[PDB]
């Protein structure tokens, strides 16, 4: 005797009014590696985003072109374990997105759904972009 | 004065969303009838979806069938207590049940043609049981009813039908011999609704858990048959309970018959085939009282297995796997959870268990409730029933493999066929008293409040251990007896319960001790009337009386035979009462209608000798 | 457009194979073509996939209008900072070597 | 020589008047009690405390009443193995995110009227000839159905997904979703176009980002990420 979009209306107006709680979900779930690796796929792909756009922010309001401030750097003469380092942080979220990405790509072809793939093509995800960014960093 | 009680106006209640109800509520809705469904489970929880082997109709996919056939067949599995007006009616409208119910959506397995696949079941024929083994077992692998009560919630979501999910019914509202509808309880809430209707559909399901092991759900309570009981109305053939033969060792869950359907069989401690024995032709495929019975036998003869000795094995290993992932898929994991077994590799071990209840509520083929007033069938006006908690009664003794199913569909629709041509919508509905169903309101409270010596655990554990050892596959009146002593005096320390949860919205506590009050009453006109029924007929086996007693003996020519009158034969059902308030049971008894619909279309068979 | 939602969803996944082949082109044919392929591609895909986060995360008539549109003034000052780099500066190909240089 | 396990269970009572949710540690003697999570709920409120309200009915994993969190993931109360390391208390608590009827009981009417939001039922566009033949099938379209029809509205992979979490308004989640993609394909169903076309909005399927929760909590083994991706395949290639 009633719809379907009625009967949601009614669960909401029905239970955000009452004195029901709500049961516990994050504090509570346990967590696998596939979730973890998905929402690391959110985090890099929003990280690298931001740092794009303090970029192009920095090229329209720093009053120093971009061969100047690597002349600042290299004067500073650190060391290449630092230079390594900060290479590595670099490259680090932008190889595990990638990755992850082809990943994401494949799945939107249907293929490694199985969730034993879904463990394996994130292990093998895991080892390329470390695999990856160690080789950047040492460029 | 307590309990805020909301009063509801429609053409017709439906009490019970299994397979039964979910076909009479849409039906006449279908048919025009403003129509409410008030179930205690969301529909899809109902045992209905348990269900596993199939469902039967002569639809003669795989071979040449007849529904007349599937006919004799059930009166001769009734072991001729069944009324062969509803067998006719039942299996005649079997190939358009199933049809329908494909035609919804149901996923049913296909054959090589793009056909409904039919498996073999246990005691089913061709060429009136001289042509061998049928296959009309309609199915979906194995989860046959999981996929009919699906299929059937989906079609009715197409139609009106107004839906109370989670409501316990209370008691019928009688008025001058006739239902004015049911009083429920609303769980979510905790408020007491009354609805009133010009019919009262009552399709509850069965009464399985009145034992310690049994393949039914823990809802199973039997709960419209007890306000049938409460209403001062009788119940039909309740000491026929069937035992499944293969119901999981320890758990308890259902192996479906299928399993043997499909080249299964079993296996006692020695390694034999020992239906080959009991039942040279049928062998595991003879009727559910053979083989409960054979397999009980091995056992307490000192041939079972296990450490125990206690149960016997069903083989499946022989068949390839192939085959048992496509057939069934289902009992092969169950296999696995409740068992450690692999289906491909061990046997699984079985024994026979509570599965499901041939007596209830009495109708006739059309679905009316009846009671027996001076020797003729009056109709209770404005009362229906269909499925398991109803007696059309097309099953008698003995119920067939994937006949439940059936009855399910065909009653279901039965009763808003019949509702549709006695009845109209919108005719004005009937009143009630202001104060109706307020005793039902009183006995909530006292239980909701109870502080006594006993639990409702405590009290349950008691019931289902009297009934498991003193109404158990045989029987002996020293024995039932001393069960029903038993029995009426658990009912009347019944007033020394024990509640824990004061609360009304979610009160578990309160609404398993109302279960406990609808399994008492089934429980008692159960033991009583196996007690007094001194003969063997179908499940019920007495050892004190081995012997089945017809109103002839048709084991010789009936050539000028003296006719037992009816009070000295069995061939009859019995009708259980129960005062509710001190707890004793009444039995009185109507004949078998032996008649069909159209005897030059559909022969009427008379009782014979019954042997697989 | 009826099928505008799917139409979306197949140009995300177009735009993420677009991104993925300008890193090897980046790397193998620096200049002016890929630095302006970045530039829009980086922008597009950013842009859309902080679109999801905002759809997935914000809720409410005015803070999902005010977090999509304050998103549009960031995508198009980042194109348009990013263009700048590439026109009046060495451009984002050589920007990397520089800075892998140090 | 008995073996003391403990439990730990999500209390809540509605008709408390300023009720707070609380945790509350059960003993269960495991050499007294079934193998399943369930057979200890069901002895706990049938020995201990006879107030603890939960779902449950076939136990056997079939209906899909007993639906819960136990030791953080979602599954079958009664098909769910008690874990007999006696130094780990096993915590359970109701489906993740879900208002809350009473201690382990959830609302699934807004979970059960999405479902029926999709139709799921079978659907031609001439249905005049309904009920007089059967519809024919070819075992190799009623293969398709398998890992689909089995599914028994349990809500656990639906609940354990974070964006039923955060849009279950609007998400329709991966066992509707599912159920959805089951008529979808389903030979017999003359509907197929439309069932595509009601998902074209940026909620119903698109929150969606294969996060595989679903699949990892099915108590049923099935797959309703692979389903979802099926049909998102589907959305962006069927013509008008
Ligand atoms: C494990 C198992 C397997 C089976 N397999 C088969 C098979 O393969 N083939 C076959 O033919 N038969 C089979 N059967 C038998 C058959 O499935 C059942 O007897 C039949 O499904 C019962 O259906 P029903 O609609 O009468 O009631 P059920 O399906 O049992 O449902 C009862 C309904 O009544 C409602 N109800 C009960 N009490 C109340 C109350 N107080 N207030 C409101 N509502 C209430 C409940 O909400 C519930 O929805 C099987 C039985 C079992 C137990
Ligand atoms: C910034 C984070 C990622 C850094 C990746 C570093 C890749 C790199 O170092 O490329 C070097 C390449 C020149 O290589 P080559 O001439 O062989 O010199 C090697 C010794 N420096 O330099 C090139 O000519 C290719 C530059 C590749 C540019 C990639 C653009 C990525 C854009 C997204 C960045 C997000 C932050
Ligand atoms: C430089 C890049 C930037 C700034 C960037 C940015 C982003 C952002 C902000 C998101 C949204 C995250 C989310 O929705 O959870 C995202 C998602 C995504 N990215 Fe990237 N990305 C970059 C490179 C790449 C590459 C090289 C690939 C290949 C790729 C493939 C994807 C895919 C497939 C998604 C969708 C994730 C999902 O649907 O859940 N990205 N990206
Ligand atoms: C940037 C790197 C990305 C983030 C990395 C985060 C690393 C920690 C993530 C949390 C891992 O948490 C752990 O995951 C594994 C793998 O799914 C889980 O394993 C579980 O599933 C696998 C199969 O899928 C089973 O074989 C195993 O018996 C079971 O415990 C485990 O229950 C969980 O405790
Ligand atoms: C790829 O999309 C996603 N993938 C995820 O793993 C995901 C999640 O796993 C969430 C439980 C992450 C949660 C919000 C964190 Cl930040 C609290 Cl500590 C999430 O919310 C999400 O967005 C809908
Ligand atoms: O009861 C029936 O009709 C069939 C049944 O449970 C089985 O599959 O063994
Ligand atoms: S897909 Fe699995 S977890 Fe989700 S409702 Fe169906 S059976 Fe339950
Ligand atoms: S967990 Fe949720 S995000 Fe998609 S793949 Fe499963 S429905
Ligand atoms: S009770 Fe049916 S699934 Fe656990
Ligand atoms: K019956």
């Amino acid at each position: 005797a009633t719809t379907a979009k009625e009967e949601m209306a009614r669960f909401w107006e029905k239970n955000t009014k009452s004195s029901r709680p709500l049961s516990p979900h994050i504090s509570i779930y346990k967590w696998s590696l596939p979730m973890a690796m998905s929402i690391t796929h959110r985090g890099t792909g929003v990280a690298l985003s931001l740092g794009v756009s303090l970029f192009s922010l920095a090229a329209l309001l720093l009053p120093e072109q971009f061969p100047h401030y690597v002349a600042v750097v290299k004067s500073l003469s650190l060391s290449p374990a630092l230079i390594y380092s900060a290479k590595f942080a670099l490259v680090f979220p932008l190889s595990y997105h990638t990755w992850n990405g082809i990943r994401h790509l494949v799945w939107d072809m249907g293929k490694g759904f199985k969730l034993s793939q879904v463990e394996q093509s994130g292990v093998v995800v895991l080892i390329l972009t470390l695999l990856s960014s160690a080789a950047i960093a040492a460029m | 004065t307590q309990y805020p009680v909301v009063d509801h106006e429609f053409d017709a209640v439906v009490v019970g969303a299994g397979g039964a109800g979910l076909r009479a509520a849409f039906g006449l809705s279908e048919a025009g009838f403003n129509t409410a469904c008030v179930t205690k489970l969301f529909p899809t929880r109902s045992h209905t979806v348990a269900a596993q082997g199939g469902i039967n109709a002569a639809l003669g996919n795989m071979e040449d069938d007849n529904w007349r056939w599937h006919f004799y067949d059930t009166v001769k599995g009734s072991d001729w207590l069944g009324d062969q007006d509803a067998i006719h009616y039942m299996t005649e409208q079997a190939p358009a049940a199933v049809i329908e119910l494909e035609n919804y959506g149901m996923p049913f397995s296909r054959t090589e043609e793009g056909k409904i696949y039919q498996r073999a079941f246990g005691g089913q024929s061709l060429q009136f049981g001289k042509g061998g083994q049928a296959h009309r077992c309609c199915c979906v692998a194995d989860r046959t009813g999981h996929s009919l009560l699906h299929t059937l919630y989906g079609r009715s979501l197409r139609y009106d039908t107004s839906y109370f999910v989670e409501y316990f019914a209370l008691d019928l509202l009688m008025e001058n011999g006739e239902c004015r509808g049911v009083i429920a309880l609303c769980i979510e809430d905790g408020t007491i609704h009354r609805f009133r209707a010009k019919n009262t559909v009552i399709a509850t399901g069965g009464y399985g858990r009145t034992y310690f092991s049994c393949t039914s759900a823990h809802t199973s309570t039997g709960d419209g048959t007890a306000m049938v009981t409460r209403a001062g109305l009788p119940c039909q053939d309740l000491e026929f309970v069937q035992f499944h033969p293969t119901g999981i060792y320890g758990a308890g869950c259902l192996i479906t018959e299928g399993c043997r359907g499909e080249g299964g069989i079993l296996i006692n401690s020695q390694g034999e085939r020992f239906m080959e024995r009991y039942a040279p032709v049928a062998k595991d495929l003879a009727s559910r009282d053979v083989v409960s019975r054979s397999m009980t036998i091995e056992i307490r003869e000192g041939r079972g297995c296990g450490p125990e000795k206690d149960h016997v094995y069903l083989q499946l290993h022989h068949l390839p796997p192939q085959q048992l992932a496509t057939r069934l898929p289902g009992i092969s994991e169950t296999a696995m959870i409740f068992a450690g077994v692999d289906v491909t590799k061990e046997p699984i071990p079985v024994l026979p268990t509570v599965h499901y209840n041939m007596g209830g509520i009495p109708t006739n083929y059309k679905g009316q409730v009846i009671t027996h007033v001076n020797g003729e069938d009056k109709v209770v006006p404005g009362l229906y029933a269909c499925g398991e908690a109803a007696s059309a009664s097309v099953h008698g003794a003995n119920r067939l493999g994937a006949n439940s199913l059936l009855d399910l569909v065909v009653f279901g629709r039965a009763c808003a066929l019949t509702i549709a041509e006695t009845c109209k919508p919108g005719e004005p509905v009937p009143s009630i008293k202001p104060n109706a169903g307020e005793e039902s309101v009183a006995n909530l409270d006292k239980l909701r409040f109870a502080d006594g010596t006993i639990r409702t655990s405590e009290a349950r554990l008691n019931m289902q251990k009297t009934m498991q050892s003193h109404a158990a596959v045989f029987r002996t009146g020293s024995i039932l007896q001393e069960g029903c002593e038993k029995l009426s005096q658990i009912y009347r320390d019944l007033a020394h319960l024990k509640t824990f949860d004061r609360g009304i919205v979610w009160n578990t506590d309160l609404v398993e001790t109302l279960e406990l009050q609808n399994l008492m009453l089934c429980a008692l006109q159960t033991i009583y009337g196996a007690e007094a029924r001194k003969e063997s007929r179908g499940a019920h086996a007495r050892e004190d009386y081995k012997l089945r007693i017809d109103e002839f003996d048709y084991s010789k020519p009936l050539q000028g035979q003296q006719k037992r009158p009816f009070e000295e034969h069995w061939r009859k059902h019995t009708l259980s009462y129960v005062d509710v308030k001190s707890g004793k049971v009444t039995l009185k008894y109507r004949p078998v209608i032996d008649r069909t619909l159209n005897e030059e279309d559909c022969s009427s068979v008379p009782p014979a000798i019954r042997s697989y | 457009s009826s099928k505008a939602a799917s139409l979306h969803w197949t140009s995300e996944r177009a735009v993420s194979a677009l991104l993925l082949g300008l890193l090897p082109a980046a790397y193998l044919y620096p200049g002016p073509a890929v630095d302006y392929s970045l530039a829009a591609a980086l922008t597009l895909h950013g842009h859309w996939g902080l679109g999801q986060v905002i759809t997935d995360y914000v809720h409410g008539d005015t803070p999902i209008k005010v977090a999509n549109t304050g998103l549009y003034v960031l995508s198009a000052i980042t194109f348009t900072g990013l263009c700048y780099f590439n026109y009046y500066d060495v451009g984002i190909c050589k920007a990397v070597a520089m800075l892998w240089s140090i | 020589t008995s073996r003391i396990k403990k439990f730990s269970i999500y209390r809540w009572d509605p008709d408390k008047p300023g009720d707070k949710p609380r945790m509350q540690t059960y003993e269960v003697d495991l050499n007294k009690c079934g193998p399943m999570v369930l057979d200890a709920l069901i002895k706990i409120k049938n020995e201990l405390d006879s107030t603890l309200t939960f779902r449950r009915s076939c136990r056997e994993g079939i209906c899909g009443s007993c639906a819960m969190n136990i030791a953080g993931g979602n599954t079958l109360a009664c098909t769910k193995k008690i874990d007999p390391d006696l130094s780990k208390t096993t915590k359970i608590y109701p489906l993740p995110h879900m208002y809350v009827v009473k201690d382990l009981v959830p609302d699934l009417s807004n979970f059960y009227a999405q479902y029926k939001s999709i139709e799921p039922y079978l659907k031609k566009k001439d249905e005049s000839k309904q009920g007089k033949e059967q519809y024919l099938q070819s075992i190799e379209d009623r293969q398709k159905l398998d890992g689909l029809y089995e599914c028994i509205l349990c809500a656990c992979c639906s609940t354990s997904c974070p964006s039923y979490w955060w849009n279950g308004d609007k998400y329709l989640g991966p066992a509707v979703l599912m159920q959805a993609y089951r008529w979808m394909i389903d030979s017999r169903d003359d509907y197929t176009e439309e069932r595509l076309a009601q998902l074209q909005d940026p909620f119903s399927l698109y929150r969606c980002h294969t996060i595989m929760n679903c699949t990892r909590t099915c108590p049923k083994g099935l797959n309703p990420g692979k389903a979802i991706a099926e049909i998102k395949k589907m959305m962006a290639t069927y013509k008008e």
